[PDB]
């Protein structure tokens, strides 16, 4: 099918676009309401809150109650005392529940790098300027290339290669 | 007595100075393009 | 066009204009502000036409040379 | 106090319905000096914030 | 037009500017030797024409508030280049005054300026020279986004039934209304607060604070937009077509003594 | 820095020219109350 | 209110498999990709070495190609100046040694 | 049995603005399509639904105008337009654009339609991860809005 | 699968289905569950919900702001009108004072417009960030759906919550229509007329405590104000049953019936139409009027 090859509906023009069976999934839905195409074979776990992180620079912007409502887990082994809650498709609210166990993904290197880009450096409108010495090297390279070009033009035209003087 | 400027204040004037649609051709009730020979040229003609 | 640094610093997220203390060009290398002045294409013509003048005067040697 | 919108139910004279810019009367040099002072205060606060974050995360 | 600037320093026979123009463009010996052919009348105000247009006017020139308006600095340009300017301006001002003296509570005034002209190409709606950054906050919004879509064709394109597109369940519930009123012991549910599109009426008019509550006066400036390539205007409820044709005939009949003595060659 | 503007109140620029007040343009230097409130001081 | 909550503390989900890996290898597309990989690993690769083992002590008796005869040793008097000065092919390392070709070194920088 | 945690999308700024309110942003960036030639033919011969159009006031009357909403800066003129042919005597070859002051009643005297182009500013919390996760009240918002009205705020560019 | 050209959210095509297919048992169950319903003509709903006094459909806080600004402007008028000097006769001085008053009012009108714009901007902010002003479960239903695309119950709940998030002086609720409430409640009209007469008498006393010429001018103004205020509250206050009984003209009775029908369509229609039927011998009309007074009124 040309339509399906070029990322279209396919044979049926009223058909959708996503085929999560072969890896064509919806990132927006996953980020907002979680991967509801894994809903049949995955279940939320229900029962260490997040209040211990209420004093950190980036999490201090939240209220105490908000962090108290969040319950954490080690994220490796199943808590044997934790019940299982069925994951209901077509329900946009279950991914945001406070009764389900969660995992503190605030020590992830990507998390730290993002928040540092926002909370750990002086804001520069130009990412190249966010690195001072590299910008220095780059402008120096530009000047070097200008000089090299001028010298090469001078040498090739006049037939003397500047090494004997 | 001067209040804070607002875009719909009482002291806003029609923008007839800065041109926007330069190549337009005005329409509406307009005179016939009469052509008398030896008469002064009309202001609204292509000739001056 | 005059700078807008007073409004920028007194505005809503002043932390974004701290770099303005460093080697920075406001027109080129700074976060635009909601109250910034409108920059035109050819400022010389943009400033001369509303006054009725053309940008360059042949009497001035600098204008003639440019 | 400069943190709130004007409530008309508490206004006593029409002059209270206009915004007041304390620095509208300063000269160019004084205004520039004031802006630079505010910029340096902001710079100090930003550096303190950056230190606090980089030490904790 | 053009602003000559300093007339004094450009009248001299020999000038740096004239020599530069000769060298690079705009001047030559043809102007020094034959000014009557290549300079001739030049470009400037025509005092004789201004006097003629002034003395052809009726007593309207006395009764017009033009000389106190912010556009009074353009009096000579419009007296010279707009024959019958004062009579037309007097009719315009009397039209505004009679709209002001109406019996309607809302006085609508038509506004036309450089923005009142539509165009099929977006670069024609900006001031020249164009701003450095344009359409920063997105492009145009089409009025057609507020019209009902072609439901039948939309269903048909998808291979859906669409049989009952015009048959909808009725809805009679208190849960569907947020605007509740009590009118003489009757609790009327009617409407939902939508937001910015429910307050278009008040945000468009400005009150006369001295007018009593039983005889309100509101001022509204109605903007007018036209294509200028259409040749036919349809004002809607503001002006009927028959009245517009009548006004066209009368305007062309009155403003004829100001136009008949000139040729367009 | 030059003449930095103070505040962010509306200014007539290229992006915005405002809504003209035709009544003030026409009734310039002439009262309106002789028409809206005839006969009253 | 913001989605950042689920970015900061994403929910933890329960599986019936010992790892996501196993659970992720019940999709038929991943199974077919693994099958293609196994096809290439099993057939061609194991066979290749097999042939290498089968003909380990036997000659490569393919006749050599004939490039340039004896009467055309001068290449019809054609110029043969390489951009690196001498008249040796780039990767003819041994031939370079008989024509130096690398004594004419330049400077590290413009001077 | 095992626990899985899907890797979240950490990007902030424009992406997090899009993912916080996907309905509004999609509305802003959702393409809609116009009718082809055969579809125009099939639409022009569809029937009216009821005799209401003979009595009611059309959409685009002096009392029932076409109100439209753009995003921008307060007081900036709004760009709006027709697709052409709202009237029999109006052109329909291509879309026709318009520049109009905000929050004012304008009349197109090509078609005869009254419209209310108006601006809503997209003031949103600084997206750096400090956005609030639970219902917020009017105090902090009051301060931010006061500062924006009095001085203005940066642009997300 | 190696590419992904998705968008933030796919467009939504409505599914129409149709009116419910309720069987006989379901039909009877529904009919037995309904209240005592009175089906109303569209004219009745129109007169109930017509725009009479609040011409511009302005909310409460806008009217309050306008009245407050008028009070503040009046408190400052004498200072602005004090000491004016101009070369001319009395008429020229009067025109100068009129121009000064106009300038004062134009100054005060701009502050009011600025404040209206500011409150409108606050409410625009409320709409622009709905998910940040809502609790669960309405938050996700505001996140995923636009106003036209919500269920009626969820739509109403979301809008009410967003309105109530604001302080009392920013909530956008329509102001009361004096003429409407007077037209649909006879006591309210009587109270309004009593208030008008009380204010007229008090103003007459205040005037009588003033020098002569001002007395005549202000008394004429008071008479005009009372007349127009009454005509504003109830234009048909002169169509009394006494007047109806005194009217023996068919055209006049028709005019009265039209004027009442425009205003409220109340039992005075029964009176007018009964007197018209008697004068013309319309037995069918009399039967219909009996039915109406039994059911309609
Ligand atoms: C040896 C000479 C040494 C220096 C001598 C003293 C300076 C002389 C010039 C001068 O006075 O300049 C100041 C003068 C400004 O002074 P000013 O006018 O008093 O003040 C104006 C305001 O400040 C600001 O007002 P503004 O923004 O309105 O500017 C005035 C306005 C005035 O402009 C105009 O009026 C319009 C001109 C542009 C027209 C574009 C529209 C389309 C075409 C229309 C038709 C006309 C075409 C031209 C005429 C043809 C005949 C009909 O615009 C311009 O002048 C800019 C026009 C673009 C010119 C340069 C563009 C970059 C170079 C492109 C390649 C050049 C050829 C390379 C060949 C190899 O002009 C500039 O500054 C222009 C920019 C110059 C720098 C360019 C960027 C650097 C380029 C470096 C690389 C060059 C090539 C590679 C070389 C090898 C490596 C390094
Ligand atoms: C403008 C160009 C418009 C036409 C091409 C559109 C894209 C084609 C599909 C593609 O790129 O898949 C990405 C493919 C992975 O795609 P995927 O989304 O993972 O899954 C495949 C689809 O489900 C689609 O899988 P499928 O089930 O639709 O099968 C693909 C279909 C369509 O394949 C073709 O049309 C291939 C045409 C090349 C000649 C061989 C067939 C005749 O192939 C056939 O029907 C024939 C198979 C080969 C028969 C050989 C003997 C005859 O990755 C690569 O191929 C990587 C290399 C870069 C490919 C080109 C990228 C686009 C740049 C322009 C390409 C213009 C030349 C034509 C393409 C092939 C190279 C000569
Ligand atoms: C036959 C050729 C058709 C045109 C080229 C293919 C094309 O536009 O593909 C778009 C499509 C994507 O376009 P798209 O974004 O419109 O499709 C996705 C549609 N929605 C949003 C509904 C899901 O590209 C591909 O499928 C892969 C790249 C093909 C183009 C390769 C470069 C061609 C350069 C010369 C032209
Ligand atoms: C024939 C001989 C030439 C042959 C080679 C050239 C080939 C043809 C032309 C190619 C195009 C060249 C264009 C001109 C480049 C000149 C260098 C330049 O523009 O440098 C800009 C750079 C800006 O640095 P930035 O980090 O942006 O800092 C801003 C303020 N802090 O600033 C710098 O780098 C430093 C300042 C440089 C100023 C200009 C040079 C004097
Ligand atoms: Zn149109």
């Amino acid at each position: 099918m040309l339509s399906r090859l070029l990322h279209g509906p396919g044979s049926d023009k009223g058909h959708g676009y996503f085929h999560p069976d072969h890896g064509l999934v919806d990132s927006a839905a996953q980020n907002i309401r979680g991967p509801y195409w894994h809903a049949e074979n995955m279940q939320f776990m229900q029962q260490e809150t997040a209040a211990q992180s209420s004093k950190l620079p980036v999490l201090s912007a939240q209220d105490g109650k908000t962090l108290q409502k969040i319950q954490l887990t080690d994220g490796s082994k199943v808590p044997k005392a934790a019940t299982l809650v069925k994951w209901n498709p077509k329900s946009v609210h279950q991914w945001h529940s406070d009764d389900i166990l969660r995992v503190d993904m605030t020590k992830h290197p990507e998390w730290v790098r993002t928040m540092r880009m926002f909370h750990g450096t002086v804001w520069r409108h130009r990412p190249e300027f966010r690195h001072p010495w590299f910008s220095r090297g780059s402008r120096a390279s530009g000047i070097i290339m200008l000089v090299f070009g001028a010298v090469a033009y001078g040498e090739i035209t006049f037939g003397k290669r500047l090494g004997g003087v | 007595l001067h209040a804070d400027p607002i875009f719909n204040g009482s002291k806003v004037v029609r923008s007839i100075q800065m041109m926007r649609s330069y190549h337009r051709l005005p329409v509406g009730p307009e005179p016939p393009h009469l052509k008398i020979r030896g008469a002064p040229l009309h202001p609204w003609s292509m000739y001056t | 066009h005059g700078s807008n640094l007073y409004n920028r610093v007194h505005g809503n997220l002043p932390q974004l204009y701290v770099e303005q203390l460093y080697n920075t060009d406001e027109i080129l290398d700074t976060v635009p502000h909601s109250s910034d002045p409108v920059h035109h294409m050819f400022p010389k013509c943009a400033a001369a036409s509303p006054l009725g003048f053309r940008p360059y005067d042949n009497n001035k040697l600098w204008d003639a040379f440019v | 106090h400069e943190g709130t919108l004007v409530r008309i139910s508490q206004v006593k004279k029409l002059s209270e319905l206009q915004l007041h810019f304390n620095d509208s009367h300063l000269g160019e040099s004084e205004l520039a000096a004031k802006v630079l002072g505010k910029l340096r205060k902001l710079e100090a606060e930003v550096l303190a914030r950056n230190q606090a974050f980089n030490e904790a995360h | 037009g053009t602003n000559p600037g300093d007339i004094a320093l450009n009248s001299k026979r020999f000038t740096v500017g004239k020599f530069v123009a000769w060298a690079c463009g705009g001047w030559g010996l043809k102007d020094w030797i034959f000014p009557s052919l290549f300079i001739g009348r030049g470009d400037g105000p025509d005092f004789d024409r201004i006097v003629k247009h002034t003395l052809q006017s009726s007593s309207a020139i006395e009764k017009v508030n033009w000389f106190d308006s912010p556009f009074a600095c353009y009096t000579e340009w419009f007296v010279e280049h707009f024959p019958g300017f004062f009579d037309s301006r007097y009719r315009f001002e009397m039209s505004a005054k009679t709209i002001l003296a109406n019996k309607y509570p809302i006085k609508d005034f038509p506004v036309v300026d450089m923005r009142s002209w539509r165009s099929s190409r977006l670069f024609d709606l900006f001031e020249v020279p164009h701003p450095e950054h344009t359409f920063v906050f997105g492009g145009p919004v089409l009025l057609n986004t507020e019209a009902k879509r072609a439901e039948r064709l939309e269903q048909e394109w998808h291979g859906k039934d669409g049989t009952f597109v015009d048959v909808h369940p009725l809805n009679v519930a208190t849960e569907s209304h947020t605007e509740v009123s009590v009118i003489g012991g009757i609790k009327v549910y009617n409407g939902v607060w939508q937001g910015g599109k429910d307050s278009w009426k008040r945000d468009s008019a400005k009150p006369e604070l001295t007018a009593p509550f039983h005889s309100p006066i509101w001022y509204r400036n109605m903007f007018i937009v036209k294509n200028a390539d259409q040749l036919v205007e349809h004002f809607g409820e503001n002006l009927s077509d028959e009245t517009w044709q009548e006004v066209r005939k009368e305007h062309l009949a009155f403003h004829e003594r100001f136009h008949k003595d000139y040729s367009f060659a | 820095l030059g003449h930095m503007r103070v505040g962010a109140l509306w200014q007539s620029n290229a992006n915005s020219r405002g809504l003209p007040n035709l009544l003030k343009e026409v009734m310039a230097a002439e009262p309106i109350y002789p028409y809206t409130h005839p006969g009253l001081s | 209110m913001s989605t950042n909550k689920n970015v900061f503390f994403p929910p933890a989900l329960h599986l019936k498999e010992n790892s996501i890996f196993q659970y992720k290898f019940k999709n038929l597309a991943v199974r077919h990709d693994a099958a293609r990989l196994g096809i290439i690993l099993a057939g061609p690769t194991l066979f290749y070495w097999f042939t290498v083992y089968y003909f380990k002590g036997m000659p490569n008796g393919l006749p050599p190609v004939l490039l340039n005869p004896f009467v055309n040793r001068n290449y019809r008097g054609q110029k043969r100046d390489m951009p690196w000065g001498t008249d040796c092919a780039f990767l003819d390392t041994k031939c370079h040694e008989e024509k130096d070709t690398w004594a004419k070194r330049g400077p590290f920088f413009i001077i | 049995d095992s626990v899985h945690v899907f890797r979240p999308e950490f990007a902030q700024g424009k992406f997090r603005i899009d993912l916080d309110q996907p309905a509004k942003q999609n509305k802003l960036q959702q393409q809609i399509y116009t009718l082809t030639d055969d579809e125009r033919e099939m639409y022009e011969d569809e029937p009216y639904i009821g005799v209401d159009h003979l009595y009611e006031a059309h959409k685009g009357s002096k009392e029932n105008p076409v109100v439209v909403e753009a995003i921008g800066v307060h007081g900036n003129d709004v760009f709006t337009g027709c697709l052409g042919g709202c009237h029999k005597d109006a052109a329909d070859a291509v879309a026709y654009y318009t520049i109009v002051p905000p929050n004012t009643l304008a009349v197109c005297i090509d078609c005869g339609i009254h419209f209310v182009a108006r601006i809503n500013e997209q003031l949103t919390f600084w997206p750096d991860g400090t956005q609030p996760w639970e219902k917020v009240d009017f105090k902090a918002v009051e301060g931010f809005l006061y500062k924006h009205y009095k001085y203005g705020s940066p642009l997300m560019i | 699968s190696a590419w992904n050209f998705q968008e933030l959210m796919e467009s939504r095509i409505p599914d129409y289905k149709g009116r419910p297919n309720r069987s006989g048992a379901e039909l009877e169950q529904v009919k037995a569950a309904l209240p005592k319903i009175e089906f109303m003509t569209s004219y009745e709903f129109d007169v109930l919900t017509k725009t009479r006094s609040n011409l511009t459909k302005e909310y409460s806080y806008q009217r309050d702001m306008r009245l407050k600004v008028t009070e503040l402007m009046l408190d400052e008028a004498p200072h602005e009108l004090e000491g004016l000097a101009v070369e001319g006769d009395a008429a020229l001085k009067q025109l100068a004072e009129l121009k000064a008053l106009q300038t004062l009012t134009e100054y005060a009108g701009d502050l009011l417009e600025g404040q209206n714009q500011i409150v409108q901007r606050v409410n625009d902010f409320v709409d622009s960030n709905p998910v940040y002003l809502l609790d669960q479960p309405l938050r996700e239903e505001a996140r995923w759906n636009l106003l036209p695309e919500m269920d009626h119950k969820t739509r109403s709940l979301v809008r009410t919550e967003l309105r109530d998030w604001l302080p009392a002086e920013y909530r956008q609720t329509r102001a009361v229509d004096l003429q409407q409430v007077a037209a649909f409640s006879p006591p309210v009209k009587a109270d309004m007329f009593r208030a008008i007469e009380a204010r007229a008498k008090d103003a007459e006393a205040e005037i009588r405590s003033l020098p002569p010429a001002e007395q005549a001018g202000l008394l004429a103004l008071v008479k005009d104000n009372v007349a127009k205020s009454k005509a504003f509250i109830d234009p048909t206050y002169d169509i009394t049953p006494e007047a109806i009984n005194a009217c023996n003209d068919v055209d006049a009775l028709r005019a009265m019936a039209h004027r009442v029908t425009e205003y409220s369509g109340d039992a005075r229609l029964l009176a007018i139409y009964g007197k018209a039927a008697q004068l013309t011998g319309d037995t069918a009309a009399q039967a219909i009027l009996k039915e109406a007074k039994d059911l309609v009124f």
